[PDB]
Protein backbone atom coordinates (compact mmCIF):
# COMPACT_ATOMS: atom_id res chain seq x y z
CA UNK A 1 0.00 0.00 0.00
CA UNK A 2 1.27 3.43 -0.89
CA UNK A 3 0.37 5.18 2.38
CA UNK A 4 1.13 2.33 4.82
CA UNK A 5 2.78 3.04 8.19
CA UNK A 6 1.78 6.73 8.22
CA UNK A 7 -0.60 7.25 11.13
CA UNK A 8 -3.51 9.70 10.58
CA UNK A 9 -3.31 11.13 14.10
CA UNK A 10 0.52 11.39 14.26
CA UNK A 11 2.72 11.56 11.15
CA UNK A 12 -0.10 12.93 9.00
CA UNK A 13 -0.70 15.75 11.51
CA UNK A 14 3.03 16.30 12.29
CA UNK A 15 2.57 15.04 15.89
CA UNK A 16 4.84 12.63 17.78
CA UNK A 17 3.62 9.97 20.14
CA UNK A 18 5.06 10.02 23.65
CA UNK A 19 7.81 7.39 23.28
CA UNK A 20 8.75 7.30 19.58
CA UNK A 21 11.85 9.59 19.99
CA UNK A 22 13.17 6.79 22.21
CA UNK A 23 13.08 4.60 19.07
CA UNK A 24 14.92 7.20 16.94
CA UNK A 25 17.43 7.90 19.72
CA UNK A 26 18.24 4.19 19.76
CA UNK A 27 19.32 4.43 16.07
CA UNK A 28 21.86 7.08 17.12
CA UNK B 1 2.52 -6.36 27.84
CA UNK B 2 4.41 -6.50 31.12
CA UNK B 3 5.87 -3.18 32.35
CA UNK B 4 4.59 -1.28 29.35
CA UNK B 5 2.15 1.60 29.33
CA UNK B 6 -1.06 2.93 27.80
CA UNK B 7 -1.01 3.69 24.07
CA UNK B 8 -2.55 6.99 22.95
CA UNK B 9 -5.60 7.02 20.68
CA UNK B 10 -4.64 6.16 17.08
CA UNK B 11 -1.03 5.37 18.11
CA UNK B 12 -1.23 1.87 16.61
CA UNK B 13 -4.01 1.79 13.96
CA UNK B 14 -2.79 -1.45 12.33
CA UNK B 15 -3.61 -3.22 15.63
CA UNK B 16 -6.00 -6.17 15.30
CA UNK B 17 -7.62 -8.27 18.04
CA UNK B 18 -8.23 -11.94 17.28
CA UNK B 19 -11.35 -13.27 19.05
CA UNK B 20 -12.84 -16.72 19.44
CA UNK B 21 -16.56 -16.52 18.61
CA UNK B 22 -17.99 -18.95 21.21
CA UNK B 23 -17.59 -18.33 24.00
CA UNK B 24 -16.48 -14.79 23.10
CA UNK B 25 -12.85 -14.56 24.31
CA UNK B 26 -9.81 -12.44 23.36
CA UNK B 27 -7.30 -14.84 21.90
CA UNK B 28 -4.36 -13.01 20.26
CA UNK B 29 -3.08 -9.88 18.56
CA UNK B 30 -2.73 -9.25 14.84
CA UNK B 31 -1.74 -6.48 12.40
CA UNK B 32 -3.50 -4.93 9.41
CA UNK B 33 -1.26 -5.03 6.37
CA UNK B 34 -3.90 -4.05 3.76
CA UNK B 35 -7.66 -3.47 3.59
CA UNK B 36 -8.40 -7.22 3.42
CA UNK B 37 -5.23 -8.89 4.79
CA UNK B 38 -4.31 -9.53 8.42
CA UNK B 39 -1.06 -10.91 9.92
CA UNK B 40 -0.78 -13.09 13.08
CA UNK B 41 1.08 -16.02 14.69
CA UNK B 42 0.37 -19.60 13.50
CA UNK B 43 0.27 -20.87 17.14
CA UNK B 44 -2.66 -18.57 17.79
CA UNK B 45 -4.58 -20.79 15.38
CA UNK B 46 -2.83 -24.15 15.47
CA UNK B 47 -1.19 -25.81 18.42
CA UNK B 48 -2.13 -29.57 18.39
CA UNK B 49 -0.28 -30.37 21.70
CA UNK B 50 -2.86 -28.15 23.42
CA UNK B 51 -5.92 -29.03 21.29
CA UNK B 52 -5.89 -25.67 19.54
CA UNK B 53 -7.23 -25.97 16.03
CA UNK B 54 -9.35 -23.13 14.72
CA UNK B 55 -10.97 -22.48 11.36
CA UNK B 56 -12.07 -19.15 9.82
CA UNK B 57 -15.61 -19.74 11.07
CA UNK B 58 -14.51 -20.07 14.72
CA UNK B 59 -13.01 -16.62 14.72
CA UNK B 60 -13.62 -12.94 14.21
CA UNK B 61 -11.22 -10.00 14.34
CA UNK B 62 -11.73 -6.55 15.83
CA UNK B 63 -10.08 -3.45 14.34
CA UNK B 64 -10.01 0.26 15.16
CA UNK B 65 -10.80 2.19 18.35
CA UNK B 66 -11.86 0.13 21.42
CA UNK B 67 -19.81 8.04 26.30
CA UNK B 68 -18.36 7.57 22.84
CA UNK B 69 -19.86 6.04 19.75
CA UNK B 70 -18.50 2.52 19.26
CA UNK B 71 -16.26 3.02 16.21
CA UNK B 72 -14.67 -0.46 16.53
CA UNK B 73 -15.06 -2.66 13.40
CA UNK B 74 -15.87 -6.38 13.60
CA UNK B 75 -15.14 -8.59 10.62
CA UNK B 76 -15.17 -12.26 9.64
CA UNK B 77 -12.41 -14.20 7.89
CA UNK B 78 -12.60 -15.78 4.43
CA UNK B 79 -9.54 -18.01 4.70
CA UNK B 80 -6.68 -18.84 7.10
CA UNK B 81 -3.20 -19.54 5.82
CA UNK B 82 -0.72 -21.23 8.15
CA UNK B 83 2.78 -21.41 6.75
CA UNK B 84 3.19 -24.93 5.26
CA UNK B 85 6.51 -25.53 7.15
CA UNK B 86 5.35 -24.16 10.52
CA UNK B 87 7.14 -26.31 13.08
CA UNK B 88 4.63 -26.66 15.91
CA UNK B 89 6.27 -29.97 16.81
CA UNK B 90 9.60 -28.59 17.99
CA UNK B 91 10.36 -24.88 18.21
CA UNK B 92 7.62 -22.75 16.58
CA UNK B 93 9.84 -22.07 13.56
CA UNK B 94 7.94 -20.11 10.88
CA UNK B 95 5.31 -18.94 13.37
CA UNK B 96 3.22 -17.00 10.86
CA UNK B 97 -0.35 -16.97 9.57
CA UNK B 98 -2.39 -14.83 7.16
CA UNK B 99 -6.10 -14.11 7.42
CA UNK B 100 -8.24 -12.70 4.60
CA UNK B 101 -11.28 -10.67 5.68
CA UNK B 102 -14.72 -11.60 4.30
CA UNK B 103 -15.16 -8.02 3.10
CA UNK B 104 -12.50 -5.25 2.97
CA UNK B 105 -12.09 -2.76 5.87
CA UNK B 106 -12.36 1.02 5.40
CA UNK B 107 -9.34 2.98 6.67
CA UNK B 108 -9.91 5.91 9.04
CA UNK B 109 -8.12 7.83 11.79
CA UNK B 110 -8.06 4.61 13.80
CA UNK B 111 -7.69 2.05 11.04
CA UNK B 112 -4.62 2.10 8.85
CA UNK B 113 -2.16 -0.58 7.60
CA UNK B 114 1.51 -0.91 8.53
CA UNK B 115 4.29 -1.47 5.99
CA UNK B 116 6.01 -4.81 5.48
CA UNK B 117 9.80 -4.21 5.17
CA UNK B 118 11.96 -4.50 2.07
CA UNK B 119 15.60 -5.72 1.93
CA UNK B 120 17.12 -2.27 2.56
CA UNK B 121 14.88 -1.46 5.54
CA UNK B 122 15.24 -4.83 7.28
CA UNK B 123 19.03 -4.72 6.85
CA UNK B 124 19.27 -1.09 7.86
CA UNK B 125 17.30 -1.47 11.08
CA UNK B 126 16.81 -4.81 12.79
CA UNK B 127 20.26 -4.67 14.38
CA UNK B 128 21.20 -5.23 18.01
CA UNK B 129 20.55 -2.26 20.34
CA UNK B 130 18.00 -0.79 17.94
CA UNK B 131 14.57 -0.55 19.56
CA UNK B 132 11.27 -1.78 18.18
CA UNK B 133 7.78 -1.38 19.56
CA UNK B 134 5.40 -4.08 20.78
CA UNK B 135 1.71 -3.55 21.42
CA UNK B 136 -1.08 -5.73 22.74
CA UNK B 137 -4.07 -6.36 24.96
CA UNK B 138 -2.30 -9.31 26.67
CA UNK B 139 -1.69 -9.72 30.41
CA UNK B 140 0.17 -7.20 32.59
CA UNK B 141 1.71 -9.86 34.87
CA UNK B 142 2.93 -13.39 34.19
CA UNK B 143 0.94 -14.59 37.23
CA UNK B 144 -1.65 -12.77 39.36
CA UNK B 145 -3.89 -13.86 42.24
CA UNK B 146 -7.40 -13.45 40.76
CA UNK B 147 -9.44 -10.65 42.43
CA UNK B 148 -6.30 -9.49 44.29
CA UNK B 149 -4.10 -7.88 41.63
CA UNK B 150 -4.50 -6.48 38.06
CA UNK B 151 -3.52 -8.76 35.15
CA UNK B 152 -5.60 -7.78 32.12
CA UNK B 153 -5.49 -4.26 30.59
CA UNK B 154 -8.29 -1.77 29.81
CA UNK B 155 -6.44 0.09 27.03
CA UNK B 156 -3.87 -1.07 24.46
CA UNK B 157 -0.40 -1.43 26.02
CA UNK B 158 2.92 -0.48 24.42
CA UNK B 159 6.57 -1.14 25.21
CA UNK B 160 9.76 -0.29 23.36
CA UNK B 161 12.39 -3.07 23.40
CA UNK B 162 15.93 -3.31 21.93
CA UNK B 163 16.78 -6.15 19.54
CA UNK B 164 19.27 -8.55 21.15
CA UNK B 165 22.39 -10.04 19.45
CA UNK B 166 21.71 -13.56 18.13
CA UNK B 167 24.49 -15.14 20.31
CA UNK B 168 22.88 -13.64 23.42
CA UNK B 169 19.54 -14.96 22.14
CA UNK B 170 20.87 -18.48 21.55
CA UNK B 171 22.56 -18.62 24.98
CA UNK B 172 19.46 -17.42 26.87
CA UNK B 173 17.36 -20.50 26.16
CA UNK B 174 17.49 -24.27 25.61
CA UNK B 175 15.02 -23.95 22.71
CA UNK B 176 16.56 -24.40 19.25
CA UNK B 177 16.17 -20.96 17.65
CA UNK B 178 16.37 -20.37 13.90
CA UNK B 179 17.09 -17.57 11.47
CA UNK B 180 13.29 -17.26 11.26
CA UNK B 181 13.09 -15.62 14.68
CA UNK B 182 14.85 -12.89 16.64
CA UNK B 183 14.68 -11.81 20.27
CA UNK B 184 14.25 -8.50 22.04
CA UNK B 185 14.36 -7.13 25.56
CA UNK B 186 16.64 -5.46 28.08
CA UNK B 187 19.53 -7.40 29.70
CA UNK B 188 19.44 -7.58 33.55
CA UNK B 189 22.32 -5.01 33.62
CA UNK B 190 20.41 -2.47 31.55
CA UNK B 191 18.10 -1.09 34.23
CA UNK B 192 14.95 -0.89 32.06
CA UNK B 193 12.44 -3.72 31.56
CA UNK B 194 9.35 -4.84 29.69
CA UNK B 195 8.06 -7.72 27.60
CA UNK B 196 5.25 -9.39 25.70
CA UNK B 197 3.00 -11.80 27.60
CA UNK B 198 0.10 -14.26 27.20
CA UNK B 199 -2.40 -12.66 24.85
CA UNK B 200 0.17 -10.50 23.02
CA UNK B 201 1.10 -13.33 20.63
CA UNK B 202 0.46 -12.60 16.96
CA UNK B 203 0.73 -8.82 17.39
CA UNK B 204 3.37 -6.65 15.69
CA UNK B 205 6.93 -5.58 16.47
CA UNK B 206 7.27 -2.32 14.55
CA UNK B 207 10.10 0.10 13.90
CA UNK B 208 10.01 3.63 12.53
CA UNK B 209 12.24 4.18 9.52
CA UNK B 210 14.16 7.45 10.12
CA UNK B 211 14.51 7.47 6.33
CA UNK B 212 10.81 7.85 5.45
CA UNK B 213 8.99 8.10 8.83
CA UNK B 214 6.83 5.08 8.04
CA UNK B 215 6.24 2.19 10.51
CA UNK B 216 7.46 -1.27 9.47
CA UNK B 217 6.37 -4.53 11.03
CA UNK B 218 9.71 -6.30 11.54
CA UNK B 219 8.44 -9.05 13.89
CA UNK B 220 5.44 -11.04 15.13
CA UNK B 221 5.14 -11.73 18.86
CA UNK B 222 5.89 -15.45 18.94
CA UNK B 223 7.03 -17.11 22.20
CA UNK B 224 8.83 -16.58 25.50
CA UNK B 225 9.75 -18.62 28.59
CA UNK B 226 7.88 -16.36 30.98
CA UNK B 227 7.08 -12.70 30.90
CA UNK B 228 9.69 -10.08 31.73
CA UNK B 229 12.09 -12.50 33.45
CA UNK B 230 15.69 -11.40 34.01
CA UNK B 231 18.11 -13.12 31.63
CA UNK B 232 15.22 -14.08 29.31
CA UNK B 233 13.92 -12.53 26.05
CA UNK B 234 10.76 -12.64 23.92
CA UNK B 235 11.07 -14.21 20.47
CA UNK B 236 9.59 -12.72 17.31
CA UNK B 237 8.92 -14.17 13.89
CA UNK B 238 11.35 -12.55 11.44
CA UNK B 239 8.86 -11.03 9.00
CA UNK B 240 11.21 -10.11 6.15
CA UNK B 241 12.76 -13.57 6.18
CA UNK B 242 9.24 -14.87 5.55
CA UNK B 243 8.08 -12.22 3.10
CA UNK B 244 8.43 -14.49 0.07
CA UNK B 245 5.76 -16.68 1.65
CA UNK B 246 3.61 -13.64 2.39
CA UNK B 247 3.84 -12.60 -1.29
CA UNK B 248 3.06 -16.13 -2.53
CA UNK B 249 -0.18 -16.16 -0.56
CA UNK B 250 -1.45 -12.70 -1.43
CA UNK B 251 -0.49 -12.76 -5.13
CA UNK B 252 -2.16 -16.17 -5.63
CA UNK B 253 -5.45 -15.49 -3.82
O1 LIG C 1 5.45 -18.95 24.10
C1 LIG C 1 4.60 -18.43 24.71
C2 LIG C 1 3.21 -18.46 24.11
C3 LIG C 1 3.09 -19.71 23.24
S1 LIG C 1 2.41 -21.07 24.22
C4 LIG C 1 2.22 -22.58 23.24
C5 LIG C 1 3.57 -23.26 23.13
C6 LIG C 1 4.19 -23.33 21.90
C7 LIG C 1 5.42 -23.94 21.78
C8 LIG C 1 6.04 -24.47 22.90
C9 LIG C 1 5.42 -24.39 24.13
C10 LIG C 1 4.19 -23.79 24.25
C11 LIG C 1 7.41 -25.13 22.77
S2 LIG C 1 8.37 -24.47 21.38
C12 LIG C 1 8.52 -22.66 21.47
C13 LIG C 1 8.72 -22.24 22.91
C14 LIG C 1 7.77 -21.64 23.57
C15 LIG C 1 8.05 -21.25 25.02
N1 LIG C 1 6.88 -20.73 25.68
C16 LIG C 1 6.21 -21.56 26.64
O2 LIG C 1 6.62 -22.64 26.87
C17 LIG C 1 4.99 -21.05 27.39
C18 LIG C 1 4.05 -22.02 28.12
C19 LIG C 1 2.70 -21.37 28.57
C20 LIG C 1 2.95 -20.03 29.30
N2 LIG C 1 3.80 -19.27 28.45
C21 LIG C 1 5.08 -19.78 28.19
C22 LIG C 1 3.30 -18.04 27.86
O3 LIG C 1 2.21 -17.70 28.14
C23 LIG C 1 4.12 -17.15 26.94
C24 LIG C 1 3.42 -15.90 26.42
C25 LIG C 1 4.40 -15.11 25.57
C26 LIG C 1 4.17 -14.98 24.22
C27 LIG C 1 5.05 -14.27 23.44
C28 LIG C 1 6.16 -13.68 24.01
CL1 LIG C 1 7.29 -12.76 22.99
C29 LIG C 1 6.38 -13.81 25.37
C30 LIG C 1 5.50 -14.52 26.15
N3 LIG C 1 4.96 -17.83 25.97
C1 LIG D 1 -6.49 -28.86 12.26
O1 LIG D 1 -7.56 -28.43 11.40
C2 LIG D 1 -8.51 -29.43 10.98
C3 LIG D 1 -9.48 -29.83 12.09
O2 LIG D 1 -10.74 -29.19 11.79
C4 LIG D 1 -7.76 -30.59 10.33
O3 LIG D 1 -8.23 -30.63 8.99
C5 LIG D 1 -9.00 -31.82 8.66
O4 LIG D 1 -8.24 -32.76 7.87
C6 LIG D 1 -7.73 -32.26 6.61
C7 LIG D 1 -6.25 -31.96 6.76
O5 LIG D 1 -5.66 -31.83 5.46
C8 LIG D 1 -8.50 -31.01 6.16
O6 LIG D 1 -8.21 -30.66 4.80
C9 LIG D 1 -10.01 -31.18 6.42
O7 LIG D 1 -10.69 -30.01 5.94
C10 LIG D 1 -10.29 -31.41 7.92
N1 LIG D 1 -11.41 -32.33 8.18
C11 LIG D 1 -12.67 -31.95 8.52
C12 LIG D 1 -13.54 -33.01 9.18
O8 LIG D 1 -13.11 -30.82 8.31
C13 LIG D 1 -6.27 -30.23 10.30
O9 LIG D 1 -5.47 -31.10 9.49
C14 LIG D 1 -5.71 -30.04 11.70
N2 LIG D 1 -4.30 -29.69 11.64
C15 LIG D 1 -3.38 -30.47 12.23
C16 LIG D 1 -1.94 -30.02 12.11
O10 LIG D 1 -3.70 -31.54 12.82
Amino acid sequence: EADCGLRPLFEKKSLEDKTERELLESYI
Amino acid sequence: IVEGSDAEIGMSPWQVMLFRKSPQELLCGASLISDRWVLTAAHCLLYPPWDKNFTENDLLVRIGKHYERNIEKISMLEKIYIHPRYNWRENLDRDIALMKLKKPVAFSDYIHPVCLPDRETAASLLQAGYKGRVTGWGNLKETWTANVGKGQPSVLQVVNLPIVERPVCKDSTRIRITDNMFCAGYKPDEGKRGDACEGDSGGPFVMKSPFNNRWYQMGIVSWGEGCDRDGKYGFYTHVFRLKKWIQKVIDQF
